[PDB]
């Protein structure tokens, strides 16, 4: 989708970067794109983070467009959970997040750009059963997102479904069961056509 | 008056025999305090003491307070054993109810000498009573004995609004003038009933 | 997004002493107000703590 | 508050896995004084459900 829309330079800051088969991803790269970087970044780690900044303070061309993709959080319900196990994931699963938001900012790189999108999944809206930290995570991100953007930061929570190209064929059975509750699937370009245009607009 | 069961001139004579009776009762060397203690924590302690005999609940306002009246002697150490236990009183105020059998007698016969003069007549709506807790009947409404038991028995408020609700008011409007009535009416009616029915106190 | 319950947003009644209503607080002192409220109109409370 | 968002998320976990139980939550302003405890459970008893 950045390369259908004209960007230019751009990082897939990752840990997946150095160890997916991403031969394609750089082969669509080559329309409208000009400069690609892979990383191996863990965005779990302070001083990796500091790496991105150190990264993005390099001669490349301003940074003006950020997008945190989603992330599978492990299963659970109020059953076979406890105080210890929330505490250990749930950490788990915002210790990233957080701590980009937070060190972007800190080095004054936040504010001076048009989007900075968070995932979020629109099942976290009403809940869904078996689901306790995943649907604690995107509450939380939800909350830190706000206070950026009350501060006048364009950071966005997006609440999105089940991206198309994300129903694996290997295992269809989350796809079947998100069918069947009415959560259907759509495809990611579209879904940033019509979030991306907004966060300066409205 | 309200109920249609008296005329204004037999309303207009009655008040002032019950007037002069009430000089008597509040001149008189006893006191009253209010406990917040109810009426089964207080008619156990009133009962199982004979070294403190001379003295009585008065009023059954609303379910957390009591009043207490009679023997000023009495009524100060029933107050002081409460503070020292656990529990708020009020300081002493002036007595409620008749404080020897020498006063009944008289009110008796000045009260038959005037309610014989009254020209009462069968109630347009119910007319409830803090005497009985219950919808007075014609032939007690013309007795003196009903009259006069406001000097001698526990003021029933508490009763009369539960059966206010159980035969179906929903709205319930104070004539506020002294004794702030609504208050207490609220808070005896509001934990009664069934769950969620509505109830307006103006 | 939130809705004023402007229309019929009167408290009613609450159903009677039938069963107590614990109250868990962060403070004591507040687990003892709402008890000490909820006591004046005769449904029966406990205060607890961490 | 940001720490706040484990009770959204505990609240609509039960919603969905303890469906015979009613539950409510009541978001308070975190700076002005709380209200009665009858204004409380007066507005929830109005919920059946959740």
């Amino acid at each position: 989708w950045l390369a259908a829309r004209g960007a230019r330079s751009v990082v897939l800051a990752g840990a997946e970067s150095e160890r997916g088969d991403l031969a394609g991803a750089r082969t669509t790269g080559h329309a409208g794109i000009e400069r690609l970087e892979h990383v191996a970044v863990d965005l779990s780690s302070a001083a990796d983070v500091a790496r991105l900044a150190e990264l993005c303070a390099d001669g490349r061309p301003p940074l003006r467009g950020v997008l945190l993709l989603p992330q599978p959080v492990a299963g659970g319900g109020l059953d076979e959970l406890d105080g210890a196990r929330f505490g250990a994931e749930l950490a788990g699963a915002l210790r990233g997040p957080v701590e980009l938001t937070r060190r972007f900012t800190d080095v004054g790189l936040t504010g001076g750009t048009d989007f900075f999108v968070l995932s979020t999944s629109v099942v976290s809206l009403p809940g869904r059963a078996g689901t306790v930290v995943g649907s604690a995570a995107d509450a939380f991100l939800t909350a830190l997102a706000r206070h950026h953007r009350q501060a006048g930061l364009p950071v966005v929570a997006a609440a999105w479904g089940p991206w198309l190209e994300s129903v694996d064929e290997s295992d269809e059975a989350p796809a079947v069961a998100f069918a069947e509750a009415g959560v259907y699937p759509a495809p990611g370009g579209e879904m940033l056509d019509a979030l991306l245009p907004l966060p300066a607009a409205g | 008056y309200a109920a249609g069961a008296l005329s204004l001139a037999d309303g207009a004579a009655l008040v002032t025999a019950l007037g002069r009776i009430t000089e008597r009762v509040a001149t008189g060397p006893g006191a009253s305090v209010w406990v917040r203690a109810t009426e089964d924590e207080v008619r156990a302690a009133l009962s199982g003491s004979q070294e403190q005999v001379g003295a009585a609940v008065a009023a059954v306002d609303e379910p957390g307070t009591t009043v207490v009246s009679g023997d000023a002697g009495a009524v100060a150490r029933v107050a002081a054993h409460w503070r020292a236990h656990g529990r708020a009183t009020g300081a002493p105020r002036p007595a409620r109810l008749l404080l020897s059998p020498d006063d009944e007698q008289a009110a008796l016969a000045e009260l038959r000498a005037i309610v014989a003069g009254l020209a009462f007549r069968e109630p347009e709506v119910p007319l409830l009573s803090t005497v009985t807790g219950q919808p007075v009947e014609p032939a007690e409404l013309r007795s003196a004995e009903h009259w006069l038991d406001h000097l001698r028995g526990p003021t029933r408020f508490l009763d009369g609004v539960r059966r206010l609700r159980t035969d179906g008011v929903t709205r319930l409007v104070g004539l506020d003038l002294s004794g702030d009535l609504t208050g207490p009416a609220g808070r005896s009616a509001a934990g009664f009933g069934e769950p969620g029915r509505p109830l307006l106190l103006a | 997004v939130w809705h004023a319950l402007a229309e019929d947003g009167r408290p009613g009644a609450i159903g009677g002493g039938t069963g107590s209503w614990l109250v868990f607080s962060d403070d004591p002192e507040r687990a003892a107000a709402w008890c000490d409220e909820l006591a004046l109109f005769g449904v029966p409370a406990v205060a607890l703590a961490g | 508050h940001p720490a706040q968002a484990p009770l959204t998320a505990l609240f609509t976990s039960l919603v969905w896995e303890h469906p015979e139980l009613p539950c409510a939550q009541v978001d308070l302003d975190p700076a002005e004084d709380p209200p009665t405890v009858v204004s409380l459970l007066g507005q929830v008893m109005r919920l059946p459900g959740a």
